[PDB]
RNA sequence: GUUAAGCGACUAAGCGUACACGGUGGAUGCCCUGGCAGUCAGAGGCGAUGAAGGACGUGCUAAUCUGCGAUAAGCGUCGG
RNA sequence: CCCGGCGAGGGGAGUGAAAAAGAACCUGAAACCGUGUACGUACAAGCAGUGGGAGCACGCUUAGGCGUGUGACUGCGUACC
RNA sequence: GUAACGGGGCUAAACCAUGCACCGAAGCUGCGGCAGCGACGCUUAUGCGUUGUUGGGUAGGGGAGCGUUCUGUAAGCCUGCGAAGGUGUGCUGUGAGGCAUGCUGGAGGUAUCAGAAGUGCGAAUGCUGACAUAAGUAACGAUAAAGCGGGUGAAAAGCCCGCUCGCCGGAAGACCAAGGGUUCCUGUCCAACGUUAAUCGGGGCAGGGUGAGUCGACCCCUAAGGCGAGGCCGAAAGGCGU
């Protein structure tokens, strides 16, 4: 019978953005 | 919202004090066959209060 | 040439954690917290080695005052009379007498009152 | 050390510490900070001292 | 005399099995069996099989007479965990643990 | 014996500290046919008589390594 | 040989100097999670310790008293870089 | 929220003047111990006495040490009557530390005096592995929908038969191309995979299965475009072309 194996993957680190207005903008 | 500090094992145990479960505390004996069962349920071979229900 | 830090570090950590027995929670299980706990305990011990003497002297004085007023005189006048009579017994012995011997203390009060008067 | 000199991830934006190389001497399988070279150890003594 | 039966690498979390173990700690085997018979839980089946195995061991290998046996000890430990992957939204990934447990039962005529 | 007034051990749903016995996990110690730096010697090229490197085959054999090439884990001769 | 689904897992028997060397196999620490025993805890407010300190349990001891564990109540006290 | 004595409370426990007591600090004194710097003696050299005095401390300067791994002393010494390592206990030094011994372990370790350093970790949103918390919580992926009888099986809401109900029907039907590469069929199994169970499976294992003069590639002919003998250009590599 077969033995168990694990794998893994990492993301690309997608460039998310804060789409709401700035905290203390101009 | 998320916690600001790690809660302790003492608090974890105190929260679980109500998670225990209870037994049935009693079984019933059929008058004729003499086997045990839950109250108001038929036995394992189709008996109920002495009578002989279908017993399929 | 190459040295491994395996055994010495474990010895140091065990040594620190041994003297943290009886502390609550993670203060007796985790090295980073136990180290601070032990240091703070050391400082407290150093300070209390001085506070102990003050606490005991204050207790002795409070205990002498009650017996002195029982015999009919206040603490200040009592020890002023004792000084005028040139009696050198200290406060620890005086409190011990006041508790365990009600007659010798009365004799001392008599002497102090006689000298003061 | 065998490897390529590409930055593992961008400078800003990711919640990780800044990194610039996989061969840094504080990474696992990185280099040695002050690695050694073959050396000569002989000294000098005056004839009269000998 | 002490008799032991164990079930290692049982496919269940230890916390869920611990709810059933304390139901029978200290009872006689005869009432422990039918206590376990009428609880609607998955772990009850596992604990019942272990208990029956212990009774059979205590009857065959050593002396007989299971009419005066008691559950002296019972406890649940933690076995190794298997690790898997579950995808989430926006290209993220998460780690899943599948926990196991070890079940031990000790019976004694005394 | 009955009334008053005063004082008051025994509980643990759970939790803490100490000790005893376990589980998970793989540090430390002890190993090594694996690497690193050199000294003294040798050789400094292979190829249209088809190279370096490969594809596919080849066994009593499903596969994968190591050899070998339809004469295919091997054929002739001279020596040990 | 026995329980179990002609399972997985165990309990005996046997090999071996050793099976707590049983193939998930030399030794086998820490975080983390449990079972058992002793003491404390349901009218009590804060960096959780430190100084004082009854009571209880266990051991020794010829009383005397010590040793270990716990710790009611009380003075002081706002982590580290 | 009393909120402009720290409170309780105060007609003196308020204010002015005089006086005598007492409390009060790591300050001073008493007792025991350690170290630095002078002066004076003895050794007339290390050293040993008599005294006087000093000992909060960051940046920073100066002086003494402990421990770790390797080399010599080492064909020496310790050790299967039990080494290194792990885990307790008891002594001891001003400190980093040292010594002895119970349990586990099953074969190596090193006095003393010198020599050389990959020589000591709590922090760097440090690097790698393991394990917690939130929490047995949120979720289980189209609101086209299920009910009952029989079978098999250790076990059936989901598997197989049967009767009803519902959904699509210019598709959620039937053929291909591109792409994939045994997923196709039969018998066996339920550890892992299937967001639950599973007797089921596009899962594991073992067998079987694709037949062409006319279908399609190959083949004959060329488009856009590519390569291009000679050739014309260009430090080399090369560029453009009959
Ligand atoms: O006005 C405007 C910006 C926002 C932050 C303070 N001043």
């Amino acid at each position: 019978v077969a033995v168990t194996v694990y794998e893994a993957w990492r993301q690309l680190g997608y460039k998310g953005s804060w789409w709401w207005p700035r905290i203390r903008g101009p | 919202a998320v916690q600001q500090n790690k809660p302790t094992r003492s608090k974890r145990g105190m929260r679980r004090s109500h998670d225990a479960l209870t037994a049935v505390t009693s079984l019933s004996v059929d008058k004729t066959s003499g086997e045990k069962h839950l109250r108001h349920h038929i036995t394992a071979d189709g008996y109920y209060r002495g009578r002989k229900v279908i017993a399929k | 040439a190459r040295v491994k830090r395996g055994v010495i570090a474990r010895a140091r950590h065990k040594k620190i954690l041994k003297q943290a027995k009886g502390y609550y929670g993670a203060r007796s299980r985790v090295y980073r917290v136990a180290f601070q706990a032990v240091i703070k305990a050391g400082q407290y011990a150093y300070r209390d080695r001085r506070q102990r003497k003050r606490q005991f002297r204050q207790l002795w004085i409070a205990r002498i005052n009650a017996a002195a007023r029982q015999n009919g005189i206040s603490y200040s006048k009592f020890i002023n009379g004792l000084k005028k009579a040139s009696v050198e017994i200290d406060r620890k012995i005086l409190a011990d007498i006041a508790v365990f011997d009600k007659v010798a203390f009365t004799a001392l009060v008599e002497k102090a009152k006689a000298a003061l008067a | 050390v065998t490897g390529s000199g590409k930055k593992p991830w961008r400078q800003k934006g990711t919640g990780r510490a800044r990194s610039g190389s996989i061969k840094s001497p504080i990474w696992r399988s990185g280099g040695v900070t002050f690695a050694a070279r073959p050396q000569d150890h002989s000294q000098k003594v005056n004839k009269k001292m000998y | 005399m002490e008799t032991i039966a164990k079930h290692r690498h049982a496919r269940s979390s230890a916390q869920k099995v611990r709810l059933v173990a304390d139901l029978i700690r200290g009872k006689k085997v005869s009432q422990a069996l039918d206590i376990l018979t009428y609880t609607n839980k998955k772990a009850a089946v596992l604990v019942k099989k272990v208990l029956e195995s212990a009774i059979a061991n205590a009857e065959h290998n050593d002396g007989a007479d299971i009419d005066d046996l008691k559950v002296t000890k019972i406890f649940v430990d933690e076995g190794p965990s298997m690790k898997r992957i579950m995808p989430r939204a926006k290209g993220r990934a998460d780690r899943i643990l599948k926990r196991t447990s070890h079940i031990t039962v000790v019976v004694s005529d005394r």
